């Protein structure tokens, strides 16, 4: 209810989402963005590097993790797209979470560090951004994420 | 140099600046004036496009050619390739001639000036200053 | 003759889908196709841009050079409604090509007829004869001088 | 008489800034309910009311 | 039929990201179209009976369909580049081989969308352009072969 | 020709020729504009002062003259003012062919002229004017009324 | 002295910027600001009718005033026999104090500047310099 | 007396009917047909304005004044919406009439009765009275420093 | 735990009710009776303020302060729209009070303690659960800088 | 100092003016960057709350703290026990660190400049030049 993600604000979160699909070339948007955070995880925390190993994030530009890059960043998508529907965002959500599971060495504080960096990166591409709403939302969405353990 | 969200922004607000058709005579002219009024001395090389008369249409006629050159660079810009080679293009089209360094440096100062009242608080002046000065310099 | 105002509305939209974003990218890829027509077609053409390096087709110092062909297209477009202006920028924008040796009325009239096949292919609902109309009206006067 | 009342029921309908899209449809009628244009008549029932149904002729 | 190519392609990736849209015009967007391929092949209710297929309505459902046009989305929203496309599409291809789905089913699948598409498009929509695309794109998921 | 002059094209001819008649003292413009046109005219071209010698050309302020200016602009208006309704306009320049048939002296070239100075003047009085518009309309005008020789 | 269209075009756009009744304080106001901004010398000779506050009534009147005489010379320009009496007329009133003969070229300057904004693209800037400084010269 | 916004509202109309010609020659008639019932009743008068040449009507010198004059009214009318400001440049108008010697407060009197047979001659239209009220109120603040 | 918008909204009015009057007057005797509140409960504190004199209630070397203080606070709410420009200032607020010698982590859990006792009594309508949620966040990131 | 009626006349038009909320911090901004780009050596002092880019959130936290001052100031005057307090409150916090005592006479100039955009012509400069002055002395 209150505690959880409010309707008023994801409405923002989505609105302001939205500022960033404007222009067709979204792939080079998401890839370049999504490139960009995960490679600004790797620096903060190394062991990541050998977790996506089997994308070749060694090769930021190399289609094999620009691949990945748009399949992370479009799948934070479905989640903020269906944050209005709570049972298909959770459903969309646990299986994110078994996605995850199955992949040993990604532990709960990759996560947390994940957050923090995507809430500095949002604010650089956004003119509009309301911290204390994606605050709220990121955080339901990348614990419901990593919940499975 | 710049960084590739820096551009992004710039790219992205010149576009609700600029703007399109009418609306942007309207800006090269208020943009022009301010800058003709501050420094007079403009008016000479401007002489074969009427600078006299900046509302008349042979100005006017300039006042977007500009414009769109800036556009240009602007759209050049994130990407290197074609940047590098968009500012080489203009280097030249200015080496042969005479121009004041510091002309360019007052455009800026105007440039600047003016998307900052069109973009109001918004306006990312950091990236602006940062990205456009590249464009100046290289033609420069 | 001259051109009805219902048609530079046609094609003031008509534009606004080829344009499109302020990407390069885009913009690029077609009037490169645009001029690839233009060579397949009158091939001598295809020397006058060795300034440009048109021999290192993702040189970038020609793929700027597309993009300022392809800008000062949409200057025009975007000047369709300032009729005064526009017809004095058409004037300089003659005189920037009479004094580029090697420029023939034909060429013009070739890239042309480049556009006419290239947009009804990258966009749908395009009005070709109104574009070829104000296109016919902005090229005469381009040339015109030259010849 | 149905049809002459009905008509100025249209008349109404038609005032105001409207219930249902543009695009969409408005099943009616004692509870509002907006469906896609698109979205009737699917043969799936949007409707309690039964309009994606009910409307019997095809004006066409 | 068609075998798509980089015009075609743009043309869909367009028209795309207008028929996808957001929020619940997609919820529902992917709601007809699964509705429209169950309307036709009912037989393929039995492979989602995991995910409630039963119930095209009820949220594990909902997320479902909402998670398919997702793949869909990255497949024509990649498919621009073919050196990115190639990746995604090898990818599902992955997800998918192994198993065996009729290429009875992904016709419909396909029609399916089709007439949701150009039901939600009005009169901007090239048919023959995105049956050549979605075709290409199902062909990198079945494989086919 | 058969597109232009179309609706559009004159409905702006109208709004733009109205711009002019917004004060009362029509009479002091209308003289004082046709006399200019005509003055122009017989500038650069001579072997039309002869042809308003009749009219006392010679006085331009001369009421003779004055007066002239007036039915000439004036008929100029009626031409305009009629360019919605096809079949009474060509009635209306068809019977204007015919007052200058009769008037020996009078040939082509010398409309083609004043259309010329008639578009370089009429955007000296009108702030907003759209030569094309114009051109296209007072084209099939000047056409019409010498179109008989 | 002038084109007779030259004129004709300032009369009329005269009337659309100048305005009416209260549109017109607000004109003055607007003017006299920018130009006692630019050169506060001129507070000296205004301080009959309280130059240090151009919102003050005084100072309002006055504004009007003034702008009042520019509206008769501008409708006078049009049949010269009236203007270059009304010309000589406003020549008196001033040769005979003594004033700084740049401080009109600066009213001119602004008087300009203003209309601009008032009327945008279309203001003539040509047609009014070259009308509205022969009224300047004559006072002078 | 006092008057009525309203009335005043009325006149500010009705004068845009007799002004409202752009420039010189209407006004000119209609402030001259003004002085002309002045100097018919008060013959006097007359006199005072050699200054500005009346025996030569035509002079320009003197049109030139009547348009002053003319003005100096229209000024007083587009004033009425702003009190404070018409209250003083009111006082200014009448120095400017005490140091003109000879100027009586009949005179005035006098040119008030010309516009309220002019006016009603030159429009439709015409709230006489109400023009009468305010333009007393007008007058009566002019004339009445003199003394 | 999270501020929600709608409790922003809230309290943008809520305050629009204390704050209100351009009067330094009310603002006064209202951050005052909170002060009063604070001190009533934790006396330490008290000894503080010795700097701007509270031994001289109606100083108003100590009047000002309340003030500031008010002010200060007023600052805060009315830039919960701002967050960026708010989790900075919310910064600086902090430092302000690590360089006071003697300001305890506990001091302010007390006067927001008071705040929540005398608002709902200076006003009515008081979201006393929306108020202490916003308050909380903004105390916890003024005090925490102190220890 | 003031007068009665000189202060409430301030103190109302402050309210309109100022506003609420972001209608402030778009007003703060407005007034520092006009006053930055007229004396840049600004730009210095301010080195601790970014003045380098006016429309960081660094400085337009500092802004708005100015801003608010101002309010209390304006607010103090009326009752004079308060303003005579707050106003020594202030010349504490000005007199230890040197600065430039024509600065603040810059500043007023502009948020005098700035007041009268936003109230317009009925803008009571007399009011508030009187008025704000005796806030600014006081401080400095």
């Amino acid at each position: 209810h209150e505690h959880c993600c409010s309707e008023e604000d994801h409405r923002i979160v989505q609105k302001q989402w939205d500022i960033l699909w404007r222009d067709t070339e979204s792939s080079k948007i998401k890839i370049g963005f999504g490139r960009l955070l995960l490679t600004k995880l790797a620096k903060d925390i190394p062991e990541v590097n050998d977790l996506f190993k089997r994308v070749d994030i060694e090769h930021a530009e190399g289609p094999k993790f620009s691949a990945h890059a748009l399949r992370i960043l479009n799948g934070l998508d479905l989640a903020i797209n269906l944050l209005d529907d709570p049972p298909a965002l959770d459903a969309a959500l646990d299986h994110l979470a078994h996605q995850h599971e199955v992949r040993e060495g990604v532990q709960k504080a990759h996560f947390k560090k994940f957050g923090e960096i995507l809430a500095t990166g949002l604010p650089q591409v956004l003119d509009d951004y309301d911290a204390l709403a994606w605050k709220s939302c990121l955080k339901g969405i990348l614990t419901k994420i990593s919940s499975r353990l | 140099e710049c960084l590739v969200t820096e551009s992004l922004k710039v790219k992205l607000q010149w576009a609700s600046a600029f703007g399109h058709a009418h609306e942007r005579v309207a800006f090269g002219l208020e943009l022009w004036r301010d800058i003709i009024d501050d420094h007079p001395e403009i008016k000479a090389p401007f002489s074969r496009v009427r600078g006299d008369n900046i509302y008349s249409p042979e100005f006017g006629a300039h006042s977007q050619r500009v414009l769109s050159g800036l556009d240009i660079t602007i759209s050049m810009l994130d990407t290197p390739d074609m940047l590098a080679a968009q500012l080489a293009h203009l280097k030249v089209q200015h080496v042969e001639r005479n121009l004041k360094p510091e002309f360019f440096d007052i455009f800026l100062k105007h440039l600047l000036h003016v998307l900052g009242d069109r973009l109001g608080t918004h306006f990312d002046f950091g990236a602006w200053h940062d990205c456009v000065d590249q464009i100046i310099d290289g033609i420069k | 003759d001259c051109c009805s105002y219902e048609d530079r509305r046609e094609i003031r939209h008509i534009w606004d889908d080829v344009w499109s974003s302020s990407f390069t990218d885009r913009r690029v890829a077609i009037v490169r196709a645009v001029f690839d027509d233009l060579f397949k077609h009158y091939p001598t053409s295809k020397a006058l841009f060795e300034r440009v390096k048109i021999d290192e087709p993702e040189s970038g110092e020609f793929k700027s050079h597309l993009v300022r062909v392809a800008n000062g297209l949409k200057l025009l477009i975007n000047l369709l409604d300032d009729t005064l202006v526009l017809q004095s920028h058409l004037g300089h924008l003659a005189d920037q090509h009479i004094q580029r040796k090697g420029v023939t009325k034909e060429y013009f009239r070739g890239i042309g007829e480049a556009f006419a096949r290239v947009l009804p292919q990258v966009l749908s609902c395009f009005n070709v004869d109104a574009w070829n109309r104000c296109f016919h009206r902005l090229v005469a006067r381009i040339a015109k001088d030259l010849p | 008489r149905i049809r002459k009342a009905g008509s100025l029921r249209h008349r109404v309908e038609e005032l105001e800034d409207p219930s249902c899209d543009e695009h969409e449809h408005q099943c009616g009628g004692d509870d509002p309910q907006c469906i896609s244009k698109l979205f009737v008549c699917d043969g799936h029932n949007d409707c309690r009311n039964g309009e994606d149904e009910k409307d019997c002729t095809l004006p066409t | 039929k068609k075998q798509c190519g980089v015009l075609e392609g743009l043309k869909v990736k367009s028209e795309w990201g207008r028929a996808y849209g957001s929020g619940h015009d997609r919820e529902a967007f992917s709601q007809a179209i699964w509705r429209a391929t169950f309307a036709q092949v009912p037989e393929s209710r039995s492979l989602f009976k995991r995910v409630h297929g039963d119930d095209t309505s009820h949220p594990a459902f909902i997320a479902h369909a909402d998670r398919v046009l997702g793949g869909l989305d990255i497949a024509i929203s990649t498919l621009d580049q073919p050196a990115t496309l190639k990746e995604e599409l090898d990818h599902l291809q992955v997800q998918h081989e192994g198993r065996k789905i009729p290429d009875n089913y992904f016709d419909a699948f396909k029609t399916a969308i089709l007439h949701v598409v150009a039901a939600q498009l009005g009169r901007c929509y090239d048919r023959e352009a995105w049956d050549a695309c979605i075709d290409h794109i199902e062909d990198g998921i079945k494989g086919h072969h």
